[PDB]
């Protein structure tokens, strides 16, 4: 079976909106349009998108839900396609999604554990089991528990399939680099053909027992995704055989950091010959400037975003664990803090502190 | 610590008709149509503790004259040292009486009275809280239109509220005095093998004079505390900045430049001269930062309708920085009625009409 697997489009994004707004439109529309074509071309039996297909989950766009169903609507033409919304899809979409499915048969929502039972365009039989992103919402152990107990039920479900088993899940598996609920790869039951994942922007190879993929987003939504991959995949599956694939290439416009210490005249100049003929966007990030590069940004327009290197010894409190904390503040009490600054300026004597320590818990008797 | 509320009950007071509710740890958001009796709830904390709200000068102003039965009742229950205490206030304004009672509860339904008058009420309350009225509203409690106070305060008003929030200055004062009568009767005990006991008791008395020193000139050690746990506030508060303005925002403490002092891209700015917005997002990190520092201390944290100047973009940045406050089981109400800003969080009280739908 021949199958288009995509995800993560993002439709209805703007770029930088505080900053130099970019809307990607355009960019992704392309990307998107080169996506359909060869999947007409391969004239694949099955698609299926794995959510965050819309940008925003609250206000959507006209024009990106226009362009949603249109695109739908096209990959529909060429073959059954088959939709697992993320946590990033507009909440209405299911909706319509539900709506939808009990009208077409080239069209279904899966927006539950449920498993569905559906057949491709040679009538090859698929048994989708999903698994949604995982609402946030011990506690976290229950719902570990209660999400064990929905990953068994897949699997006693994937043993029932006729000729196909594929699996589609929205969420992040451990390893990679906050608040969600990280999911191991070895929970995602084996006995599946494939393994569809999205929610995650760079294409990944998962595991290859089960064939576990996110072919990542479409174009680069922000820096960190500079050196990763954009596309979809293209994935064949055949019951006695092993399962191959294929990255399909986007080929998104490109996005590059220019690092800094100094922006003196030196570095003006190569932020301009940088920035020149760049058919993509362009970020600098600095230690000190001179009021140059906001002015600078200005007249540069491809330069979308400037950034101060913001300081370790300020990155860290953030991160810093529920363990350095008490730790903190609990050395911020008016008398352990009262400790190094009389071991500070007479050093010597402690019995000062052995002296003050029986005469706080003398008065914390009256 | 470690205070923290537990019942408001209202009835007749401001916008409000009855309402009563209880507390949670986290974050609840209480919204509801303008002139429903969300800033309301808010005040009746503020009249409950100190007999005072933001927003009228005299008691029976505060009386709800859109009831017929024109009398105000607040019970208000908070904690603090594993004790409970409730506070029972009423207004009249047809009397204009103000009745004010304070008592602990206990082992079951009972009761031991503190105060009843009013002036001994608010007396014993700070006594309890340990901070004053106006450390109330510049910390944990930020009255509508009045997010950025501590922000643009003067630095004396500063410090004078850092060490009320993180001193024990009861501790101190009880302190202070057991060593004035521990010099004095060893001073004493001087002006009267007899070298050696005089050795010891001499000993002990210069350590006494030591241990008063350096915890009693106050532009020393006093200086030097305020100075050590502000910079843990605004160390914390620069990293909220860094994450909500690309770290083109930065902010400091200096007490001869006057306070706070706010740069753009390394430009000093005067509060007054930044965008409403900007203004709104500063002062919220320096309080939400001041929260965490003051974990332990304080157990709750209230804003009322501080969000609105805030544009789409900043309203999720700033919901998401502010479930970062989730972790601290600490009492959290925001008070809005905006829907994106609430979109984000779980868990509504809905006031309409004086009353919870
Ligand atoms: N003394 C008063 N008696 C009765 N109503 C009052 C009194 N003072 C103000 N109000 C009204 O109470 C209502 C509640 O105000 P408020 O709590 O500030 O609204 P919001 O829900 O927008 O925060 C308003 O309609 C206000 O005008
Ligand atoms: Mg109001
Ligand atoms: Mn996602
Ligand atoms: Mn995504």
């Amino acid at each position: 079976m021949k199958i288009l697997h995509t995800s993560d489009w993002h439709l209805g994004v703007t770029s930088w909106t505080s900053s130099r707004p970019v809307d990607r439109r355009e960019e992704l529309k392309k990307a998107l349009d080169k996506v359909v074509e060869e999947a007409e071309k391969r004239e694949v039996d099955l698609i299926l998108l794995t959510g965050d297909l819309l940008h925003s989950r609250n206000n959507p766009s006209v024009v990106a839900l226009h362009d949603l169903l249109d695109y739908l609507k096209r990959m529909m033409r060429t073959a059954p396609v088959v939709v697992l919304p993320g946590n990033q899809d507009w909440k209405g979409l299911k909706l319509f999604g539900n709506f939808v499915t009990s009208i077409s048969s080239d069209i279904t929502f899966v927006m539950s554990f449920e498993p569905v039972d559906v057949e491709a365009k040679r009538g090859q039989k698929v048994r989708i089991l999903p698994f949604p992103y995982p609402d946030e919402s011990k506690n976290e152990g229950d719902f570990r528990f209660f999400l064990e107990s929905r990953l068994n039920k897949l699997y006693e479900e994937a043993l029932k399939k006729e000729d196909f088993a594929i699996f589609m899940g929205h969420f992040t598996v451990e390893g990679l680099a906050g608040r969600e609920i990280i999911i191991n790869r070895a929970l995602i039951p084996s006995v599946v053909d494939y393994a569809a994942l999205g929610h995650i922007h760079s294409f990944r190879e998962i595991q290859k027992q089960p064939l576990t993929i996110y072919p990542g987003s479409l174009i680069r939504i922000d820096f960190g995704e500079e050196a990763d991959e954009k596309g979809a995949v293209f994935v064949e599956l055949k019951r006695g055989e092993p399962p191959r694939y294929e990255r399909i290439d986007a080929s998104p416009l490109p996005l590059k950091t220019l690092y800094y210490k100094k922006i003196d005249t030196s570095a003006l100049k190569s932020i301009r010959d940088s920035c020149r003929n760049f058919p993509g966007y362009v970020r600098v990030v600095y230690e000190e400037d001179s009021g140059i590069l906001p002015d600078l940004m200005g007249e540069i327009d491809n330069l979308v975003k400037i950034e101060r290197k913001s300081r370790r010894e300020i990155e860290e409190v953030l991160r810093e664990s529920p363990e350095e904390f008490k730790e903190e503040l609990d050395k911020l009490d008016y008398f352990e803090l009262f400790k190094e600054y009389l071991k500070k300026r007479e050093e010597n004597h402690e019995k000062l502190l052995k002296i003050l320590d029986e005469l706080l818990d003398e008065v914390k008797k009256s | 610590g470690h205070m923290r509320p537990e019942r408001l009950t209202v009835r007749n007071f401001l916008g409000l008709k009855n309402v009563d509710i209880e507390f949670q740890s986290g974050i609840t958001v209480v919204e509801g149509p303008n002139g429903a009796g969300k800033s309301s709830l808010f005040e009746a904390i503020s009249f409950a503790l100190f007999g005072n709200g933001i927003r009228y000068p005299n008691s029976y102003d505060y009386v709800n004259r859109n009831a017929v039965d024109g009398t105000a009742r607040l019970v208000f229950q908070f904690e603090r040292g594993g004790k409970r205490y409730e506070i029972i206030r009423e207004i009249n304004a047809l009397q204009r009486k103000h009745n004010a009672k304070l008592s602990e509860i206990l082992e079951n339904g009972k009761k031991a009275a503190i105060a009843a008058k009013p002036t001994s009420v608010k007396q014993e309350v700070e006594k309890i809280l340990g901070i004053e009225h106006r450390t109330f509203i510049r910390t944990v409690f930020l009255p509508q239109g009045e997010i950025d106070k501590l922000l643009i305060s003067p630095p004396s008003e500063i410090t004078e509220i850092i060490s009320d929030v993180f001193q024990s200055k009861e501790t101190l004062e009880k302190l202070e005095k057991l060593l004035k009568e521990k010099m004095k009767k060893l001073e004493n005990e001087i002006s009267s093998s007899l070298e050696k006991k005089l050795k010891e008791m001499s000993d002990e008395y210069n350590n006494l004079d030591l241990l008063r020193k350096y915890l009693f000139d106050k532009s020393n050690f006093s200086r030097y505390f305020t100075g050590r746990v502000l910079e843990a506030v605004l160390k914390r508060t620069k990293a909220y900045l860094d994450i909500l303005t690309n770290g083109r925002f930065d902010i400091d403490f200096d007490d001869e430049k006057g306070g706070f002092i706010i740069k753009d891209w390394g430009i000093e700015r005067p509060a007054r001269g930044l965008s409403g917005g900007e203004r709104a997002l500063i002062s919220i990190s320096l309080a939400m930062s001041l929260a965490e520092v003051a974990s332990g201390r304080l157990d709750a944290f209230f804003i009322d309708e501080g969000f609105s100047s805030l544009c789409t973009e900043n309203k999720e940045k700033i919901a998401s920085v502010l479930k970062e406050l989730e972790r601290l089981n600490k009492v959290i109400v925001f008070i809005t009625c905006d829907r994106e800003f609430s979109e984000a969080f779980d868990r509504k009280l809905r006031i309409t009409g004086g009353v919870v739908v």
